[PDB]
């Protein structure tokens, strides 16, 4: 019979009517499973040994997606889906959360002999990648109310990921200043949702899948490691001390997460090579955080 | 009172461990390089203290004892028997329980199967937790021995060229058991000097290797003269022994892993059309993540007279991205492996041992499955009277003619190929219509996979 | 916006008249609830083939026999008799498989619904597809 | 734990819903242990190879569990 | 420009106005940190999405040094500046606390070019050291309040480790009788300290550090490991049940742990080779715990 | 229809893909060891059921592509060139991409820089994360074929008494491309007669070879005759190759670690003063974390009258 | 639920076999299912056993049908002692795995049938699977 293998799957994320082939994935993780209710009704009558279980509800899904930067930058809809504004290629954290509900949309997993599995009612949870000395890529985490079985599918033959883009170092600023002996910058951006079970009565002797959501919070936030270095005896600009309102910004050649105003608290290791590691929030009152996608050529 | 050598050993397999006669136990002629036995697994108990005057001693258990362990090298040896006049290579029961875990039968279809043209071993039934079970006898000199309930692991075939075709076999065993009575005349049993003399008369020589690889995704057979190369039949068994704190064990079953048919073939680059550098050229531009190639390496080379060979056939192979081996003359390795089109479909590859091996019998074994059954080699279709042209509405119901005059599969496919005026059905009925006033053509390929063309161009005008 | 499950594959049994009967209903999501009326199906007609391949040049291997039940109730029934049953299994795959010997494959089937009239336009429309698989029997 | 094999294009005896009552018996040529009506909750993994693991409890009006020891022939 | 390797860097301890520069250092780790007020003003007028963060204190730091015992008896400090009283070169644990606040001071981790971090108002927490196969070494662990970079420092060129004393195997004794097959002594003493956080009103918009703490207990333990041995059927000296009172003492070469009076709790682990686990405490009355360093020759 | 030869190979070094001219492009002397190749990554999806009649099938994937190496070993052949009239090594391009990631300018101060008097190379400059790109041009008989952006990881040079100075050269590229048609003309850019009479006209034994070894805290200079030594100049440069499933991928991009220059001096103990035996004696008996010695290996040999050294 | 209307037989050896069927429609509409037995009326069974399912295999035996209290909807399938004699005889000498008495005689299945009870023949397979002969040892 026919076997389901990984490598030899698809990934088709719809929304608005349109499939999104999110190819150039380099590895997904997921699972499927029910929630049951199951009680012991122990008498003195009879001390019985077989439990009442009876399945009601979907456990929602977690499916966790790793995806390559791609020239064609289909990925930024991630942010785009999550709930940042739109203007060109950049996309910006608002000040406040538009909507009370996240976007919701459905998910593929395609395989061989029309065989899929039907994610529904997903939103995008978790985006994070870390700018290191390997090649960048972007960990997403969507939630998903409602999995099921499916033979016809959407697959996306025309929206694609394109080529990987190149390896290119990454660099972090304050201003123009260039700060020194970086390790790894990593960024992380969530959008923490949260599922409202409205399970009820009504719903007895049915299996129940969650379908509405609402948005407790957004953020924009970045670990920056570095080595600990200083220039002078006293030094001002390199030291342990916090910074209330500091203009950062961890560029690369194709990405560039902009803080208008951070706030910047250090950690200091004693290791083998002494280690500072930042930890980067915007302010209160900070602009809205810039994250520009260049495909080529800026 | 005797020493005993290593070259008065002589290898009898059987399936049976009483009653032994010619149908259950033949003589295998092994080589040099035979090696057997039963290791055993111990443990040292040994106290740590600080203190000084510390304790210093250990202690030893035998806690277990590990699969028997057996290895030889045989030559393929295919011939013809006078009983049975049916093509049988003598370490056909090996063959049979590397291919397949049912009892052996070579009247069937499945595992190592004989016929009056040529030996034949399919993997299409080996879907099974414990294939079929011998049990090797061996006799040094004068004291025999036996491994217990054994299983062909695997069995190792090296293309040396300058070489002779030989096969090298290895496995496992529960148990050594050696054995103080004879279980059976070793006389009676060992092959007689007329079998000898009919064996050594088809010898299979590496050195006359030719192999045929075929893109199957673009249709491109390449001429590839070897180097040096091999292919492995592999099983994966893996023994179970029980873990007693009290007494030692020995294994107690086993359970076959993943069936593995892979290779490896060196070559010189060619720069001829269709050679070495071509093939790795188009491996290493179109970078795909899975290919369809079609591999048959035909040991003992092919020829118009009766010559021995054996064949390994791949249909659907995979073939490893390859690499250049900078030598004092340029060349390549083209590692691949056979993989079945479903995973519990088997039919990963099967082989073909005769000492009668004319072209078109192992051209046939390639496109059908077995030397006997005739396959197609040349069609040219044929009209309805012998007709040339066509107009405008009118039917032209075309024929096939197949050579050669007995092959199994007679029946073709019909195609439309170059332009459009006219459209075929399933039986050959070729239909038109008006405002047809162009040169349209008609294909036809027979449905046993040989690659036989048949076209016609048809003069289609808009009538008189 | 969901999806939907044109691709069915069917399961005969071998001796045995086959009955698969289609209800066509209509649907809607507006203010009040979803109101599903049966599509009336007049001047509806049915048909399907088999063919033992999706190419081109395929055996028919027996080709369905269609009916409408229930206009009112929008009922329609795309079944074949047994002597079609028994034709299908003739022309089936040899190729057992374990732990089920019974089901072998039959081929591919097709199911257009059609309405064709001087006023009505010539719209056909493949309602499923799918492969047919039989359940050999050994009775009869 | 088995792996997640599909027969049919919307198979009905292998799917991941869930079954209240069916029986069940895991079998080895030694021992046998038998659910006469069990509930079983499936879960889907996307590994290398798929992989479905059932969870097998008795029913609540189930019949006795039984756990055969056979030492040899059965 | 500086980088700073742990490898080149020299540990002093500034008590009492004199410089106990700790050499034979094998390792020691260390990290700063600081304290944030994060809330987020989420209001049904602005669901925000930027955070209202202010660093207003310093994490206290938790340092902790391994040290190798030395000739000149250095480490011995370390129990005299955790609470135990001197008498000649034996440390004793006093019946009672002797006061409210630990004994406080400084430490610097010195650094080339005139690099330094000067952690402030430390106190001894732990001492532990086991007595094995290996060569024996205490691993201190101090906390402090504050942390500072800081040019000129103190630096103990007289104050320092001698040589590492050699190793030696260690004995365990009942009395004057040895008890047989010992695998691991080791031993440990605390100074469970408390910090007594007064951040107040009129350090708002001020960094906070911890200042003040009280001693909660000082204890003296030891866990022995002896390889389960009988000598006779029916055993009255070696067997499983407590021992509410015995004079007890883990003996070496160049130290000696010594208990008046000890209760001991056994533990008997059915592995390879069967081994027992003894959980050595002073009694209620038992005599100060004594602890004898000697240098050379006893 | 040809087979092709190893003797036959020749080797160019480019920093332009186009426009090859002899400032770009020079030939590489090579000898028999040179190798070159690129290797491929798989994957085997076996299932592992334990029922009675198991599947029992694998299935192979190409996954992706390692990084292309390439090695050769070259003699130190330094000699002065008719156009400029200053000492030039011919690979000199190799000891540039070693030295440092700028462009290259021999009439600088960094990285291989040549004079009137001698060829240098100094590393003060290699602090990049992508050092001079080069392109390996691979000429066998008659095809053609090169990697594509290649670094030099290392320069292994083994100092072989009775043998001649020679460096072995390691490196790895993003891709080995074969090329169909020729490049450049490899007869005018191949080094000619008359320069390859200058050149052998100046070779480097490893027998002459002085060494002269300082303790820098203790001013005493050592006399060691030497019996065998090497030293390497590594970058420890990775190459990044991002992990798709769906296609086979090439290595995009790299990063050079960290650079060392090591070495290892065999000789025989000598009892005369400032031997071998004194200057063991010491380091054993000062027993130091850190050493401060001033090594300067002269392959070659010095002396008055002028004589070819590395 | 779903389907399981594959059931293996296991036949004794010198002994005649009868198998009782208690038809039953259970409903789960409500929670405490509905035991409404099915009324057996215009109702025949008929069941072969075949060895093989390969075309043209030799009838080992067949069936016979027994219909009895066809208000609780209980019906019987046996056949004698001779039919059992004449399936042992060309059962094949292979054993089963699980239990060294059991042999594969042959495959089977029984078709339920209505003969113009609404001018329709509504026949449809009840179950199937293999018979297994468990070899005796009184006779």
């Amino acid at each position: 019979m026919f076997y389901s293998l990984m490598r030899e799957s698809k990934i088709v994320i719809e929304y608005d009517g349109r499939g999104y082939h999110f190819d150039a994935l380099s590895n997904y993780d997921a699972s499927t499973s029910f929630q049951e209710f199951k009680t012991l009704r122990r008498t003195i009558h009879n001390r019985t040994n077989y439990a009442d279980s009876i399945i009601n509800a979907q456990d929602p899904s977690s499916i966790s997606l790793a995806i390559n930067f791609s020239t064609t930058l289909i990925e930024s809809n991630f942010f785009d889906w999550m709930g940042f504004t739109r203007e060109g290629n950049s996309l910006f954290l608002p000040r406040n959360t538009p909507n009370i509900e996240p976007i919701m949309f459905n998910m593929y997993i395609i395989n061989h002999n029309n065989s899929c599995i039907y994610f529904e009612n997903c939103y995008v949870s978790t985006v994070d990648f870390s700018l290191d000395k390997s090649i960048p890529i972007l960990n997403v985490g969507i939630e998903s109310g409602k999995f099921s079985e499916v033979s016809t599918f959407r697959d996306g033959y025309t929206i694609t990921q394109g080529e990987v883009l190149p390896y290119s170092a990454p660099a972090v600023y304050t201003n123009s200043s260039p700060l020194p002996a970086l390790i790894s910058a990593s960024m992380s951006f969530q959008q923490q949702c949260s599922w409202r079970e409205d399970r009820n009565i009504f719903d007895i002797n049915k299996i129940y899948t969650n379908k509405r959501a609402y948005v407790n919070e957004m953020n924009a936030s970045a670990t920056l490691a570095f080595y600990y270095v200083k220039r002078l005896v006293g030094d001002k600009f390199l030291n342990l001390d916090p910074e209330t309102r500091t203009p950062l910004i961890i560029k690369n050649k194709y990405v560039s997460i902009t803080f208008p105003l951070a706030r910047i608290s250090k950690r200091l290791n004693f290791s083998d090579l002494y280690q500072v590691e930042y930890d980067v929030i915007p302010t209160a009152d900070s602009d809205p955080v810039e994250i520009n996608f260049f495909g080529e050529r800026k | 009172m005797s020493l005993q050598l290593l070259r008065n050993t002589r290898i009898f397999v059987s399936t049976v461990k009483t009653g032994h006669n010619k149908t259950n136990t033949q003589e295998i002629l092994v080589q040099d390089d035979i090696s057997w036995g039963q290791d055993s697994n111990s443990t040292d108990i040994t106290v740590n203290e600080a203190g000084p005057r510390p304790t210093r001693g250990s202690k030893r258990f035998n806690d277990s004892l590990n699969a028997a362990e057996w290895s030889f090298s045989t030559y393929i040896l295919p011939y013809k028997d006078k009983n049975t006049s049916k093509q049988i290579v003598p370490d056909y029961m090996l063959w049979h329980a590397l291919s397949s875990g049912r009892a052996i039968n070579l009247e069937g279809t499945t595992g190592a199967h004989n016929n009056a043209t040529n030996f034949m071993v399919n993997f299409k039934d080996n879907s099974y937790h414990e294939l079929a079970m011998l049990h090797i006898y061996i006799l040094t000199d004068k004291t025999w021995s036996y491994i217990d309930s054994c299983q062909i692991n695997q069995a190792e075939v090296n293309v040396d060229i300058e070489d002779i075709g030989r096969v090298t076999w290895s496995g496992n065993g529960n148990q050594l058991i050696p054995l103080d009575e004879q279980p059976f005349d070793p006389d009676q049993i060992g092959i007689d000097d007329e079998t000898y003399m009919t064996i050594q008369g088809s010898y299979i020589k590496n050195k006359l290797t030719i192999l045929k690889i075929k893109d199957m995704d673009t249709n491109k057979s390449y001429d590839i003269p070897i180097t040096g190369g091999t292919f492995t039949i592999n099983n994966n068994i893996t023994y179970l022994t029980p873990n007693v704190m009290s007494r030692v064990t020995i294994p107690i079953g086993s359970f076959t892993g993943a069936f593995e048919l892979t290779g490896s073939l060196t070559a010189y680059l060619n720069d001829k059309s269709l050679g070495s550098m071509e093939l790795y050229k188009d491996l290493i531009k179109t970078l795909k993540v899975v290919n369809r190639f079609e591999i048959a390496l035909v040991l003992g080379g092919e020829y118009d007279d009766e010559r021995p060979a054996a064949i390994l056939v791949a249909k659907q192979a995979h073939v490893n991205i390859p690499t250049i081996e900078t030598d004092d003359v340029l060349g390549t390795s083209v590692e691949f492996k056979a993989i079945p089109s479903d995973l519990d479909a088997g039919d990963e590859g099967y082989l073909g041992f005769s000492s009668k091996y004319t072209r078109t019998t192992i051209n046939n074994l390639i496109v059908n499955g077995d030397g006997a059954t005739d396959a197609v080699t040349a069609i040219t279709v044929k009209s309805a009277g012998n007709v040339t042209t066509l107009n405008r509405s009118a039917t032209l119901q075309m024929s096939v003619e197949v050579t050669p005059s007995s092959a199994r599969n007679k029946e073709v496919t019909w195609a439309i190929t170059a332009g459009d005026a006219a459209t075929i059905n399933a039986t050959g009925l070729l239909r038109a219509d008006a405002s047809k006033t162009g040169a349209v053509t008609v294909e036809a390929t027979a449905k046993d996979g040989s690659g036989v063309k048949g076209t016609k161009v048809i003069t289609v005008t808009a009538g008189g | 916006m969901s999806t939907e499950n044109r691709v069915i594959d069917l399961v005969v049994d071998e001796n045995v008249p086959y009955g698969l009967l289609m209800q066509f209903m209509d649907v809607d999501d507006s203010v009040y609830p979803s109101t599903s009326k049966p599509v009336d199906l007049t001047d509806f007609s049915l048909r399907g083939s088999i063919k033992s391949s999706l190419e081109d040049g395929a055996e028919t291997v027996a080709s369905f026999t269609t009916a409408i039940v229930d206009a009112a109730q929008g009922v329609a029934s795309i079944s074949l008799p047994v002597s079609a049953v028994t034709t299908i299994a003739s022309k089936a795959s040899k190729e057992r498989d374990r732990y089920n010997p019974r089901q072998r494959l039959a081929g591919y089937y097709d199911v257009i619904i059609t309405r064709t009239a001087v006023g009505s336009a010539a719209s056909s429309f493949r309602i499923m597809e799918g492969k047919v698989y039989i359940s050999d029997g050994v009775t009869q």
